[PDB]
């Protein structure tokens, strides 16, 4: 039982720029056999330095893995985006073997609004008996967003669906998702369906509604 | 060249038995510590443990003890993770890594998923969904594509077979009452619709089932 | 001596060789015990049983 | 008249939760956590194998 | 244990009657005979050493009739 | 160290039944050394049986203490209007002394619902700019109720505080206050205030509501 | 006639400190134990501890040490209960108690409920709750009084300065903002209400108001 | 090539939040719950009182 | 007796875990050096008897570290 906690959780960065990933073991000195292992999405994961000191081979000198023993940062001097990535540090003086919490590289940006859009359920799905509101709050960046489902005034959480895509390939902005799921029954025993986007580009939330009476 | 390759992601059920493979390669097998480590759906690596290469000697973590069954082949230099008694919990994307030992692990298999679940493969129910007056966002009318309770995943959906591809956005299928679904947004200028057809086009290759729904005005 | 308590009834005994009692023993109040093995016992390893 | 409790002792026990936790020949010390609950008693040993 | 090493005796105060009273003046001869008894073959050995070694007669005895006692509670 | 427990929580009896209260030594065997303790509201506890076994002074032959030193019973063959009270039972062959979760001696009757009536905030309230919406639900045998504040369709848990009577003293009912605290702009951004209660004697909420638009 | 009187119920504030006396009479002190029994304001008795009677050595629960102080005055036969470093959980109905020891405690203090929390005395906000359509049961229009926003408890809510009891159900006074709101209910015939004056009469000593509130129909 | 480990030492340890619970003269064994937890390191012993 | 008269030893083939092993070797040195160790006042004049009688050297030990075990539990 030896734990690692690797800081910060993610960085929004410049590619080029210096973002360095620390690392820290609770227990004992680790010493060396520390290392920084680099998993993007869906990937099997990617060794980067060993003996927390070392690169691996296939590994290029910008990764730069550093401290000592009770504590430990992986560094890249240039991030890149090719570096946007998920890093992992991981103590190996002793089994068990674990795996610090990680850091995420973000590439560092123009801050963007969601653009925001509450499609009511398709008639294709009012006709199911089910329905679903659907609101699209899209090419956000950062990340940083909220989605409040108001009804008739009264806001609602419940059959709300959030997905989100990530930080989004051209703009490296984010775009989500809301989707209030009601029976069509209280979808229409009550009006006003209000999803509103609260974002760091926004001192309110970004308010996209539609009452049921209206068209 | 090291390369570790495992068994294909699996659909599993509660109760059942996987095992996954891990087969060496680019190395003597024996040499080196062959390990197991779990990646949960939504957790970082948790480590499995390591089965001894030499001795085909496996150890696991304390939680992975008991539940997991570690194997080595030998000749052919596959390793396997052995899951007994699949649990939703088994759920996760599941990594044989070599060991370098002390070192660590060095290289890892290219990744095997396995699904622990009930669920029966389902289709999709897509919903064009169409912008309402405040939907209208400057010259573009977002869209919108409601993929409903399918299972399993994936949907490919593409939009007007997917001549659409910048304002889509397709969003995440999470699972609902262990079926899928996701709302996907394509954002195109209002000049563009419904003047041009606005077709999400949602293929679930496990139900086999491509469903095409024409976003139209409400 | 001391009044020990042995069922409903307590008892006098010596208190030096009252502490001298090999049995499972207790803090005057309440949990963390002293040779609470004494009246265990162990088996055999079948496979993993014991 | 008024008399203080100076310890106490368990004459009759109950085992409880019997976990033997088995590790492989050369393993060495075998690991049971609840080593980490003093409610429990653990005690290491081996399973003979083939 | 539970059965050995008994409070007995307190012998303080106490001109009246013990919680376990007639038990203890009982307890030494009779399990050490009732041990002897079951084994009359280990009993006459004892008379031997007892005149084997010391050679001072009225001392002699000393040997045997305490080491019939000695095997019991060994 | 040693715990107990007292059953049954409460007791709903004709007075005279036999109603027998359970106890229990959870560790050793507490032998002798358990003690019943009537204690009606509000009173330093009044003890019953002692070496649970035997009757105080002061206390009926009516009280049978039973049970033996892993388990122990508090029997009243008569219970009665007096024996209605808290009752205790507590191990003490061990320091620390403690006490089983106790046991309550109702007296059994028919099963009334509850008188339920809705008063909106007075002006007096509404002049504060505060907005209480209290309903009182009186006489209801058994005590075993559920209210509920429903606002314009949708329910609200907020503001909502109640206060209700012990086993009413006459009628040996159960009176309760429900109360829907609003400040009075959300009080009047919602109109249809409801409390619903569903209790024993009905199958259903027992519903009093008033919207401000009606009177 | 072996009587514990405590000290009487005592409101307290947080950081502060309280003894609570409970002087015992009707037999010989030295002789039993002194016992004290925390009941929490909703909770049963939890045992706080005993002082020796003789030698004056307290002794308390592992959740009793060190924040409590059992103290005795041998000639008048004075235990004490003191708590240090007042807390809101030093709220409770607290009881020392004559050991009979192995047999229990036979006899109680009359009981000391300290009361430990920051409020100053407050006046109720009274409210004669007048009924409305949906509040008439039957022949009885059911009529309120809503108490709010007074530390500390009581008030004294009557009805007609008493004269109705009969459809009164004064609910219990329950905290707000360390505040209290009871809210009683009279029910009264609509042939007497609003006929005749019903008027909530809430008198609190403490903050020394007496206060009126006659409901008439909205 | 491939190594087992047979165990492991603390040979550099750190002393944590240092707990004493007293009792008086005669109160015998002294009880600190911290005996439960392992993690705890827990030491009887008394203070000779005034 | 519960107490002392034990099946141990059965050695009646049985070559196996016995019920209770380790604990019978402890049963005889403790218990009776517990009393010599309670009572080192008798360690003290116990084995001084031997060495006044019989001038026989080597074997007037023979009564006194014997006789020491003779003293717990008779």
């Amino acid at each position: 039982d030896i734990v690692l906690t690797q800081s910060p959780a993610s960085l929004a960065v410049s590619l080029g720029q210096r973002a360095t990933i620390s690392c820290r073991a609770s227990q004992s000195v680790s010493t060396s056999y520390m290392h920084w292992y680099q998993q993007k999405p869906g990937q099997p994961p990617r060794l980067l330095i060993y003996l927390v000191s070392n690169l691996e081979s296939g590994v290029p000198s910008r990764f730069s893995g550093s401290g000592s023993g009770t504590d430990f940062t992986l560094n890249i001097h240039p991030v890149e985006a090719e570096d946007e990535a998920t890093y992992y540090c991981q103590h190996i003086r002793e089994l068990t073997r674990s795996e610090a919490g990680p850091s995420w590289l973000e590439i560092k940006r123009a801050d963007a609004a969601p653009t925001v859009s509450i499609f009511p359920p398709s008639s294709e799905q009012l006709t199911s008996g089910g329905a679903s509101v659907v609101c699209f709050l899209n090419n956000f960046y950062p990340k940083d967003i909220n989605v409040k489902w108001k009804i008739d005034g009264s806001e609602r959480q419940n059959g709300v669906l959030n997905s989100w895509t990530d930080q989004d390939s051209k703009d490296s902005t984010y775009s989500m998702s809301s989707t209030l799921t009601l029976t069509k029954d209280e979808y229409e025993r009550h009006n006003s369906y209000t999803c509103e986007a609260t974002h760091k580009t926004s001192t309110s939330p970004i308010v996209k509604s539609f009452n049921r009476n209206e068209c | 060249q090291v390369q570790l390759m495992e068994s294909g992601p699996e659909l599993k059920k509660p109760g059942e038995t996987v095992k996954i493979s891990c087969k060496a390669s680019g190395y003597t097998f024996t040499d080196y510590s062959m390990h197991w480590v779990k990646q949960a759906p939504g957790k970082g690596l948790k480590w499995m443990g390591w089965i001894n290469t030499g001795t085909g000697e496996p150890t696991f973590a304390a939680d992975f003890k008991g539940r997991f069954a570690f194997s080595l082949e030998t000749s052919a230099s596959t390793a396997y993770l052995q899951i007994n008694n699949l649990k939703n919990e088994d759920t996760a994307s599941y990594f044989c890594a070599r060991g370098v030992g002390l070192y660590g692990v060095d290289y890892w298999g290219q990744g095997t998923s396995v699904t622990v679940s009930s669920p029966k493969t389902t289709p999709p129910s897509v919903y064009p969904l169409a912008p309402v007056c405040g939907d209208t966002t400057g010259s573009m009318v977002t869209l919108g594509c409601l993929v409903k309770g399918y299972f399993p995943e994936p949907v490919t959906v593409t939009w007007n077979s997917g001549s659409l591809s910048s304002g889509v956005h397709t969003f995440p299928a999470v699972l609902q009452s262990d079926l899928y679904t996701l709302s996907s947004s394509v954002t195109v200028p209002s000049s563009t619709w419904p003047s041009e057809t606005v077709t999400c086009n949602v293929a679930h290759p496990a139900s086999s089932t491509k469903v095409d729904k024409k976003i139209v005005p409400r | 001596f001391y009044v020990m308590t042995v069922g409903s009834k307590s008892f006098l005994v010596h208190r030096e060789w009252f502490h001298d009692l090999a049995l499972p023993w207790t803090p005057p109040s309440s949990t963390a015990w002293r040779n609470r093995e004494l009246l265990m016992e162990f088996e055999e390893a079948h496979a993993t049983k014991q | 008249s008024q008399l203080a409790e100076v310890r106490s002792y368990c004459y009759h026990a109950s085992v409880t939760d019997i976990s033997t936790v088995a590790r492989c020949p050369m393993t060495g010390e075998a690991h049971n956590e609840k080593r980490a609950d003093s409610s429990y008693v653990c005690k290491q040993g081996f399973t003979d194998r083939g | 244990s539970v059965s050995v090493q008994t409070h007995g005796e307190s012998s303080l105060v106490n001109k009246t009657e013990t919680w376990l009273d007639s038990t203890k003046a009982t307890r030494y001869l009779m399990k050490t005979e009732n041990w002897i008894i079951r084994n009359p073959g280990y009993a006459f050995l004892a008379a031997v050493l007892g005149w084997m070694l010391g050679s001072n007669n009225g001392q002699r005895v000393v040997f045997t009739i305490l080491l019939l006692l000695v095997a019991p509670a060994y």
